[PDB]
């Protein structure tokens, strides 16, 4: 019975590893977007003010 | 039969420990990404002020 | 790009570690456990080819 | 405007300081190299966030949804946000990134050490030479009578 419960625990941990791998790939993609958003805000909104 | 179940239990405990090691590494990587992401949000707020 | 490349190398090292010791040996060990807890009555007839 | 220019010029001067991080040779014992403050502070913020993520993971595996754990999680997240914002205000972005690169390198070397230590055990055939696994940790000497079969009978 302990051997069966340990197999179910192994499967739950395996599902969580898959969720974490997918989450870290998404987070890496989101950091890249946030870098481009900050640069674009500086170019479109801040840099024009000295001429006015 | 006794000798086989002790062997299976030892094998499962080793596999469970190795899964926790993989989880802990992925969570450390996740913690570093969320720090970087907060850095960009704070920078964008200073730019708006 | 330097940081994200180091993080890819970290992820590749993790992937190597996961391949070497989860795949080649684990699948065979789980299938055999479904046999009922019959105290092996050595009944001659049913033991297969092994 | 002048006060804001002074603040940004101070961040620029802080960015120009090269942060020396010590070489990770594995066999070199204990020596007294002082850890860079940025590496310590980034490590503690990442470790606090890791403990928070781990507490969320342990609670997802243990089906004991104890309801009194949500308030403690919100406090842990606010404490992380405040420390992370403090780190982003005390240290330059270049130094924070270089500290993260160093932390990722250390994590990659820990994984490689774990690969080499388990490969050396498989090449020894079944000869039971129980040699000197020395140091660690525990034996909390308290416990009672019970019969537990010393099970390292081969």
């Amino acid at each position: 019975q302990n051997i069966q419960e340990a197999c179910l625990l192994l499967d739950k941990k395996q599902k969580h590893i898959q969720i974490l791998i997918k989450g870290n790939s998404s987070s890496k993609s989101q950091i890249r977007r946030s870098s481009v958003e900050a640069q674009k805000y500086v170019q479109d909104k801040l840099l024009p003010w000295p001429q006015e | 039969v006794k000798g086989d179940y002790d062997l299976q239990m030892a094998h499962q405990t080793s596999c469970s420990s190795r899964q926790d090691l993989v989880c802990d590494h992925l969570m450390k990587q996740k913690a570093s990404f969320e720090l970087l992401q907060l850095g960009y949000e704070l920078e964008l707020r200073k730019h708006r002020d | 790009d330097k940081y994200l490349s180091l993080e890819e190398q970290s992820t590749a090292a993790l992937t190597s570690f996961t391949k070497e010791h989860f795949f080649e040996g684990m699948s065979k060990f789980v299938e055999g456990s479904d046999e009922n807890f019959q105290l092996v009555q050595l009944n001659v007839n049913s033991f297969g080819e092994d | 405007i002048q006060y804001r220019c002074e603040q940004l010029q101070e961040i620029r001067r802080a960015s120009q300081r090269e942060v020396m991080f010590s070489a990770v040779d594995p066999d070199l014992s204990s020596s007294t190299f002082l850890e860079p403050e940025v590496l310590r502070d980034v490590r503690e913020v990442c470790k606090l966030r890791f403990k928070f993520l781990r507490s969320l993971h342990d609670d997802s595996i243990s089906s004991s949804v104890h309801p009194g754990k949500e308030d403690l999680r919100s406090l842990s997240h606010q404490q992380w946000m405040s420390m992370a914002e403090k780190v982003w205000n005390t240290h330059t972005p270049n130094h924070i990134l270089a500290a993260l690169e160093r932390l990722t390198l250390n994590s990659t070397q820990e994984l490689k050490k774990l690969q080499f230590s388990q490969a050396a055990d498989l090449s020894k055939g079944p000869s039971c030479q129980l040699k000197e696994f020395s140091e660690p940790i525990t034996q909390s000497r308290s416990c009672n009578e019970s019969t537990h079969l010393d099970p390292q009978e081969t």
